[PDB]
């Protein structure tokens, strides 16, 4: 069960139109669409007690939202604008007042730029442990770089023989800006995966590193020479060494 | 209007305390969510009549006089870090939100061996890495005065992370000019802790 | 449940036979809503208006139908009441002179009013709530709109206000109308159905005060809340399951505690200073009284007064009379006061003196209406 939304990743230019889909399968009436800034509590847009009815919030403006069914809230934005770029949070109670319990939706994460021409994917790249750590303290630290990618939508993730593998795993919470004093800069995020040296010291062992980046869609414009900057999986990868 | 602390800092397996103040026309209730990085918030606590309201580790304080509440965590673990936002209803049953307040959950080491390290060159990649790790909490890592160099402490653990909880900060640039002997100086740092000399 | 309406006809202002007043017909206690209430000119019909269906606190109905003007010129009037609990349409002359009985603090009410689908012609949802029984917004399925019901209500009260609460009555309707058809499925029945729910609070005159929040099934006491235990109250196998329903959300319970004690009162004093005008003027009632021939009756009326406060009873000698007499109850006047009267049936004897004794102010006043 739980609340659905969609999509949780897009780029759009500005002047584009937009929809989120949000469901609610608790059999719930009433519905939110927030708006999530930092520096900011959440900012109510537009709810409605029940079917049939809607009303706007703390900050309707640049925004429009239908109830489909009991089920289905929508929230549209006919033109994008870059002030609108927010991670957009669908919530559901089952009646108002009473919020709690409160449910959200996995949220959406929305960058609006003016070109497309400065997205990017990530540049990815493992560097394997220190030989000083291994004999020091019997462990190996691998260390992962997503570099020079924008906007920031990427999920980084740890692979070791073509499983997944969460212990161990330290990755950095949100990705910094690499030129911090312009605002055309890109972002870079680091992760960090510690095994032990005897599991590291075996060759048949193989590690990946995996960053999912959210680009166009497929049926995206991109009228650039260069390649377009779709949705892809960047990974790094490492062999064990003795 | 609604105020919480916007960051806070604790070690694995202690105690804290979030405060939140609000002043709002008519009071009918408050609520505490948590929001861990890059997910949606969850309900915590509702409180609505003076006292307190205890969950498992988690307690919630609220006082209607003072217009005053508390989320009490303790015996911090790891998954507790997290951004914690309180919220209250007004007269209204209209719902206010506090920018929340960024709990930052540090490791507990017993046994500290604080070292930089340098990670052999990646040959996909054409910068080079230092490792700065295995240090308690007590130790401060700062960032680079240089704007070609990169340091980023304060990574999360996986939610999911059974093994190998650590701390630790990484370093990397272009520059012929970096090593990991100048990379981590100027950190505020205990004694015994390694560089490499050349 | 099923309860037969009372009646009663009268005038807004004594009658002054070349004066134009308002002619009243009061219908209240009846259950359920469906009414049908005419006024009537020496058997034929006339064209009166009726007031917004009222609620009291034993979950009854009540409602005022007056007419444009009676100028009363040697003719004669009556009202034709129908309901389910009548066979033949009971009617009720005007006369120049039955039911009754009943007999300082301010209070707040909402109620609400469901009805099991489909409509049968009445509003499916309906929502007035009241201070000191002065109606102040409404709402109903049909018109989905807030409406205040007082001009001071509106002149106080930004738009942003009634636009809030319409929202939410929109959604308070259609969980009325989710719990109504989950209790006929309780009760195991279908078809015409009524679904109440009552709450409020009061401010004593010394400054103690209480709320209550009620529910009702057919014009029967069917959920009680205990806000200062916490626990809902069933009189019935069927309301006891809901009950533990309730009693299972201890968040909700906590919240109606803290609204009926704390933001109930709030609100009522809000409204109270807004409608100060109104609600703490005191008009002095006017007594007059009448004689009728058959083993005689004397009857004596009070007119215009406020607040609705009032004792009157008549006395012989000067001793008060509990035999052989009536109490019409107070009456909605029509112009935001009210009127009562009582009646006596007179074994007159001899020498003894019958007046007309009326308490409003306290203040006590005194009429005498006759003697041998």
């Amino acid at each position: 069960a739980g609340v659905t939304q969609t999509p949780k990743f897009q780029v759009l230019k500005t002047g584009q139109s937009m929809t989120l889909q949000c469901a609610q399968d608790m059999n719930h009436n009433s519905m939110y669409w927030y708006r999530q800034d930092p520096g900011m509590g959440l900012r109510l847009i537009y709810y409605s007690a029940s079917e049939g009815t809607t009303d706007k919030g703390e900050v309707p403006n640049g925004y429009n939202v239908s109830r489909l069914n009991k089920r289905e809230f929508s929230l549209r934005l006919e033109s994008a604008a870059p002030s609108q770029t927010s991670v957009y949070f669908c919530a559901s109670s089952e009646t108002d007042p009473n919020t709690g319990e409160l449910f959200f939706g996995e949220g959406s994460r929305l960058t609006v730029l003016e070109d497309l021409k400065n997205v990017f994917p990530p540049e990815v790249a493992v560097f394997e442990p220190s030989e000083a750590e291994i004999s020091h303290t019997q462990k190996a630290t691998l260390v992962c770089l997503a570099t020079g990618f924008y906007p920031d939508h990427v999920e980084l993730s740890w692979w070791v023989n073509g499983k997944e593998v969460h212990s161990g795993v330290c990755t950095d919470p949100q990705p910094l800006k690499e030129q911090p004093a312009l605002n055309d800069s890109r972002y870079a995020l680091s992760s960090r995966l510690r095994v032990s040296a005897t599991f590291w010291q075996n060759p048949r062992n193989h590690f990946r590193c995996q960053v999912q980046f959210y680009g166009l869609s497929e049926n995206d414009e991109w009228t650039q020479d260069r390649a377009k900057p779709v949705t892809q999986i960047v990974s790094a990868e490492a062999w064990g060494r003795a | 209007n609604i105020d919480q602390p916007t960051e806070m800092t604790a070690t694995e397996g202690a105690i804290v305390q979030i405060n939140c103040t609000y002043q709002t026309s008519g009071f009918n209730g408050l609520f505490w969510y948590q929001q861990h990085a890059g997910e949606a918030p969850t309900f915590l606590s509702y409180n609505v009549l003076d006292g307190l309201e205890e969950k498992g580790r988690f307690s919630s304080f609220l006082s209607r006089s003072k217009g005053y509440s508390y989320l009490l965590l303790k015996e911090l673990q790891m998954k507790d870090s997290a951004s914690y936002l309180c919220a209250s209803m007004d007269s209204n049953y209209q719902l206010i939100w506090g920018a929340g307040t960024k709990l930052i959950i540090k490791p507990n080491i017993q046994n500290p061996d604080p070292a930089v390290y340098q990670l052999r060159d990646s040959k996909s990649s054409d910068k080079s890495v230092c490792l700065f790790t295995d240090f308690d909490s007590q130790t401060n890592v700062s960032q680079s005065k240089d704007s070609d160099v990169y340091i980023t402490d304060k990574c999360v653990l996986d939610m999911r992370s059974m093994d190998f909880k650590s701390n630790s900060a990484v370093a990397w640039s272009n520059k012929s000019d970096f090593a990991c002997a100048n990379a981590f100086n100027n950190s505020i740092i205990p004694e015994d802790t390694f560089f490499p000399s050349p | 449940i099923q309860r037969p309406p009372k009646i009663q006809v009268y005038s807004r202002h004594p009658p002054e036979d070349g004066k134009p007043n308002y002619l009243n017909c009061y219908v209240y206690g009846f259950h359920p809503p469906q009414i049908e209430i005419d006024l009537l000119k020496n058997g034929e019909k006339i064209k009166s208006e009726q007031s917004d269906l009222s609620f009291s606190k034993d979950w009854s109905f009540y409602l005022l139908s007056h007419a444009e003007f009676t100028p009363n010129s040697k003719d004669q009037y009556s009202c034709r009441v129908k309901h389910v609990t009548l066979e033949q349409p009971r009617i009720v002359k005007w006369d120049r002179d039955g039911g009754g009985s009943g007999g300082r603090t301010h209070s707040l009410r909402y109620f609400r009013l469901g009805i099991s689908e489909p409509g049968y012609g009445i509003p499916e949802f309906i929502s007035a709530g009241y201070v000191d029984s002065h109606p102040i917004t409404m709402y109903n399925s049909v018109s989905q709109l807030k409406e205040p019901r007082a001009l001071w209500m509106e002149e106080n009260l930004a738009p942003d206000h009634w636009e809030r609460y319409t929202q939410l009555l929109r959604g308070w309707q259609q969980a009325f109308k989710v719990e109504l058809k989950q209790l006929q499925h309780h009760y195991n029945h279908s078809g015409f159905h009524t679904y109440q729910r009552m709450i409020g609070c009061e401010l004593l005159e010394d400054g103690s005060i209480t709320g209550f929040l009620q529910y009702a099934y057919d014009g029967q006491d069917f959920l009680i809340f205990n806000k200062d235990t916490l626990s809902w109250m069933a009189m019935d196998n069927v309301a006891d399951i809901i009950r533990r329903v309730w009693e299972a959300n201890r968040h909700e319970l906590q919240y109606q505690k803290n609204w009926l004690e704390e933001e109930c009162i709030a609100w009522l004093k809000r409204f109270l200073e807004y409608g100060k005008d109104a609600l703490q003027r005191t008009e002095p009632p006017k007594v007059r009284v009448n004689h009728k021939e058959t083993i005689t009756t004397l009857y004596c009326r009070a007119y215009g007064f406020y607040p609705p406060e009032i004792s009157i009873n008549w006395m012989k000698n000067g001793e008060e009379i509990f035999q052989d007499t009536d109490y019409g109850g107070i009456l909605p006047s029509g112009d935001g006061t009210y009127q009562t009267w009582v009646s006596v049936e007179l074994d007159p004897q001899n020498g003894d003196i019958y007046s007309c004794h009326v308490e409003h102010g306290g203040v006590h006043m005194v009429l005498q209406g006759f003697q041998e």
